[PDB]
């Protein structure tokens, strides 16, 4: 009748965009980088072990100053570490012990938290009283919070388990914009360096690029076969990598609107949990479920050194703003700070 | 009623040939799980494992003494140090197993209560008490009544008389009997009383819980390993100490045979601990 | 936030007193407390400091063994015990709050203070000028100098600049020579090179008047500056 | 019917997406090599910094 021809038109359009992507791919990125010198073996040492948590760590986020990191754990405590000296600057007690994400504001004044309570609480560190209290409990999500990031001190874009990402206004408390179009639970987002764009990975094995001001999905890069456990941006903002649960990482391109390279190897069969990029973008660090954290060259797809000493699943990962250090937080309540040296 | 000096050499290096391979991996097996997470069972396995290694290096020093028909060819300064190296683990191993079996009974009889005090810091303190109380106890009996000590005023060294060359092999039976008996009643038998009580406590609780046919089967053996070590390796050695008390005229060859079994704890202790 | 102190009066030398500092409007238990005295027509002087949770205790060498500072968390009141008084101990004693962590602003708030009238190595801090005639609308530079370099290996040089309004408790202006305290106008600016310490005021207004005190915070005992006074 | 409006917004989305200035894959690859070569010396991980400069040490 009417829905049948509409679905036929949709299938024809999908075929059209697929063949356009195939035609615009004259070659692949693997052959182009067959002459560039390899990054070689990379060794990273456990410079610090931010012990103090009493339960599994589920997220972390580096501050703008590349010194303070906030971590969230099932103990219900939002701890802000001084990674230079391993000092616990703040120990924020969460209202709900179940937290799946946290964030550090670019200004450093506010930190975020959220989880199974579907509330993306925001705490104000810099207060006259001297302690830390929740400022605005953002509510309105139907599902659990997955990963929430702040565009500015008033605008925060979030991701829930209700197939919809949202952009919030801290001052008012209502969703300025609501992002819809995903048919599965969304697990993580990744803000662009220039803040104009942001992508999100969902449970339908599809990563969609959205616009903060447009309010609608722009591109729906789709090459994965399983849920994207986390997404991340290239330093220049022209590409991103989507992690996934089928033990492979894919580096998509914004302009090409297609997969550029696939990161996988036979002996790894554990899905990627977190993904982050180095400052130069050459090294793609991913936190796997086999207690390791592999470091792949983003232009070669060869494993270059692993940060194997963590004893449990790496649940979170983060690279500093200046790229000086890489921090991973596992389920054994240990945050380890790493960097490269000879 | 026979013990050739060569046979004692053969049996002693047999413990050396078997205890050494097992003990290094026993600590390696213990230190493998120690890095991951520390639990009270790890501490009692590490302390027993470390004290096992301390005894293992003592056997070659004792083995050569066996060939010498009791003589002490090694320097006389080593014998007081060798006394700690050999006799202390014989009593330190007995204490830890009682502490280890005390944890098993607490773990199974009152599982909810034991989760509250799961911290290894409590385990280290009890080990520290065994670390000190054992060291103090032979420390006191060495300063007071050992030859060349407080009671014995002689040119003989603090830990060794030399009638014909002996490392505490000629301690007079008049004072050693009551002296060793204090080792037996305090450092072995009361730990044996704790282990025997704590072993029947585990079996009572193990049956009540639901297991895949492991309630009184797989568990019985491993929980019985601690008691098996005490009654088989350290038992016959320390049974001779109390034998010389009530039977001061009993021949010393039985103690010599007992020392082999007491020194045999190097081999079987890592086997029944189950951390290999 | 507010700190109220009581226990002032005329006391014969050699007697005993009790100074009580009441804390209200903030989390007392998480704030370290200092006690600062100010001799009449003189500069401020450190007395004692007590850490959060009574963990660590410091006293000045002048009053060591005589004066003791004690916090009380459940009643939200700090207490300075007082005994073996002498004619040099008559001063305006201030209760001072300070919280210590990365990026914190210690010495941010000062109590009103009580008047005390008694009847009848350490870093030496020097300021070249004591009275600077000035008119509004220009730029003023205040010179502070230290015996030893305050810059540390961590990269933090511990400066603290204070403004004491006439008949008012001193107010924190700049900490660590570069971070502007909350509630302070943007016109204030500071700089330093490890030996030459300066404070700059971009433009002047009636409120800019006051005695300026520069601080070192590398190590205890705490020491105050000579005191640069601004007058119109 | 909300299906027709959703389809209209979707087709408008691909229509506005299609008209974008797309360059060759080789050009993007060359830009990537330039970015990772100019900033190679400035990356603490690709080129390790001296231990004196390394803040964590
Ligand atoms: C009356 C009895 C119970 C008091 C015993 C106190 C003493 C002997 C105990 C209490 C705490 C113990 C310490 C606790 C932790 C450790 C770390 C471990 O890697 C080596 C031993 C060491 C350093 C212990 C040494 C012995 C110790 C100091
Ligand atoms: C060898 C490793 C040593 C490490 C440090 C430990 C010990 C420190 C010193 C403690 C003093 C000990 C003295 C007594 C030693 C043993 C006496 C044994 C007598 C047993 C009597 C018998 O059955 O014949």
């Amino acid at each position: 009748s009417e829905l049948d021809q509409l679905r036929q038109e949709a299938e024809q359009l999908k075929n059209q965009i697929r063949d356009a992507r195939k035609a615009c791919a004259d070659a692949t990125l693997s052959q182009i980088t067959n002459n560039i010198d390899p990054v070689g073996r990379i060794q990273m040492r456990t410079r610090r072990t931010l012990r103090g948590h009493l339960a599994k760590i589920y997220a972390m986020h580096w501050g703008t100053d590349s010194r303070l990191l906030v971590s969230a754990s099932q103990d219900g405590k939002l701890i802000i570490w001084d990674s230079y000296t391993t000092n616990k600057v703040h120990a924020i007690p969460l209202r709900s012990s179940w937290v799946m994400t946290c964030a550090y504001a670019p200004s450093g004044n506010y930190v975020a938290c959220g989880g199974l309570d579907n509330i993306c609480s925001i705490y104000n560190l810099k207060t006259r009283e001297g302690n830390v209290r929740v400022s605005r409990e953002l509510a309105g999500h139907t599902g659990y919070l997955s990963c929430c990031r702040f565009l500015d001190d008033n605008q925060i874009v979030t991701s829930s388990g209700d197939t919809t990402c949202a952009l919030w206004d801290i001052e008012t408390g209502q969703q300025t914009t609501t992002f819809t179009g995903h048919t599965g639970d969304v697990m993580s987002l990744s803000l662009a360096p220039d803040t104009r764009l942001f992508v999100s990975g969902a449970c339908d094995a599809s990563a969609k690029l959205w616009d903060v001001r447009e309010g609608m999905c722009r591109q729906t890069f789709t090459g994965h076969e399983s849920d994207i456990n986390a997404i991340c941006f290239f330093p220049n903002g022209n590409a991103f990598a989507t992690g996934s649960d089928d033990a492979t990482c894919r580096l998509f391109d914004l302009r090409a609107d297609q997969e550029l390279m696939t990161y996988s190897h036979d002996n790894i069969i554990c899905g990627i949990t977190s993904v982050s990029f180095s400052k130069s973008g050459r090294l793609l660090l991913a936190g796997y479920d086999d207690f390791n954290c592999n470091v792949w060259d983003a232009l070669k797809a060869d494993r270059a050194g692993v940060l194997a000493g963590h004893d449990n699943r790496v649940s979170c990962l983060g690279v500093t703003d200046d790229g000086m250090a890489v921090a991973t937080g596992s389920w054994d309540s240990f945050l380890k700070i790493w960097n490269g040296s000879s | 009623m026979d013990l050739p000096p060569q046979l004692s050499f053969g049996l002693y290096v047999a413990a050396f040939a078997l205890g050494f391979p097992l003990n290094v991996l026993a600590i390696r097996g213990a230190t493998a799980h120690a890095r991951l997470r520390l639990t009270p069972s790890l501490v009692y396995a590490l302390n027993l494992g470390c004290s096992d290694l301390l005894l293992t290096v003592s056997l070659p020093l004792k083995a050569v003494e066996a060939l010498a028909s009791g003589a002490w060819p090694l320097p006389a300064s080593l014998c007081p140090v060798f006394a700690v190296a050999h006799f202390f683990p014989l009593y330190a191993g007995g204490g830890f197993l009682a502490a280890l079996s005390a944890g098993r009974y607490l773990g199974a009889a009152f599982p909810l209560g034991y989760q509250a005090f799961r911290r290894p810091c409590y385990s280290w303190g009890v080990c520290a008490a065994i670390w000190a109380l054992v060291l103090c106890h032979l420390g006191l009996v060495f300063g007071l009544e050992a030859p060349g000590g407080w009671l014995d005023h002689s040119n003989t060294s603090l830990g060794i008389n030399t009638p014909v060359n002996v490392c505490l092999e000629a301690w007079d039976p008049a004072s050693a009997g009551p002296a060793r008996f204090s080792l037996s009643l305090l450092l072995f038998f009361l730990p044996l009383a704790i282990t025997a009580f704590c072993y029947v406590g585990c079996l009572r609780a193990l049956a009540r819980s639901g297991l895949t046919h492991r309630r009184k089967l797989r568990a019985a053996w491993v929980a019985g390993g601690a008691l098996l070590t005490l009654l088989l390796c350290v038992g016959p050695y320390n049974a001779s100490n109390v034998a010389s008390f009530l039977y001061p005229n009993l021949g010393g060859s039985w103690r010599k045979l007992g020392l082999i079994t007491g020194a045999w704890s190097v081999v079987l202790n890592p086997l029944v601990t189950g951390y290999l | 936030v507010q700190l109220v102190e009581s226990g002032g009066g005329l006391v014969q030398p050699g007697g005993s007193r009790k100074l009580s500092c009441s804390a209200s409007g903030f989390a007392f238990s998480s704030f370290g407390m200092h006690w600062v005295r100010q001799a009449p027509e003189k500069g401020l002087e450190w007395v004692a400091y007590i850490s959060s949770g009574s963990g660590t205790i410091y006293y000045a060498d002048t009053v060591k063994g005589r004066f003791t500072i004690s916090r009380d968390d459940p009643k939200n009141t700090l207490f300075l015990q007082m005994t073996s008084l002498r004619s040099e101990d008559t001063a305006m004693y201030y209760c001072v709050r300070s919280i210590y962590y990365y990026g914190s602003s210690p010495f941010d708030f000062w109590g009103q203070g009580t008047t005390l009238t008694v009847s009848a190595a350490d870093i030496v801090m020097t300021q070249a000028t004591s009275s600077v005639p000035v008119t509004p609308g220009e730029s003023v530079s205040i010179s502070c100098r230290s015996s030893k370099s305050l810059l540390h290996s961590n990269g933090n040089t511990y400066l603290y600049w204070f403004l004491q309004r006439p008949g008012q408790s001193p107010q924190l202006l700049i900490y660590r020579m570069s971070n502007l305290a909350s509630g302070v106008p943007d016109r204030f600016s500071g700089s330093g090179s490890g030996t030459a310490f300066t404070l700059t005021i971009s433009r002047l207004e009636a409120e800019d008047v006051g005695v300026y005190y520069c601080m070192q915070h590398l190590e205890y005992p705490l020491t105050f500056g000579a005191g640069t006074k601004l007058e119109l | 019917t909300a299906s027709i409006a959703q389809a209209r917004k979707l087709v408008e989305q691909l229509k506005m997406e299609a008209n974008i200035d797309r360059i060759k894959v080789s050009k993007a690859a060359a830009d990537l090599m330039a970015y990772c070569e100019a900033h190679a010396k400035e990356d603490p991980l690709l080129t390790p910094v001296p231990a004196s400069e390394n803040p964590f040490r």
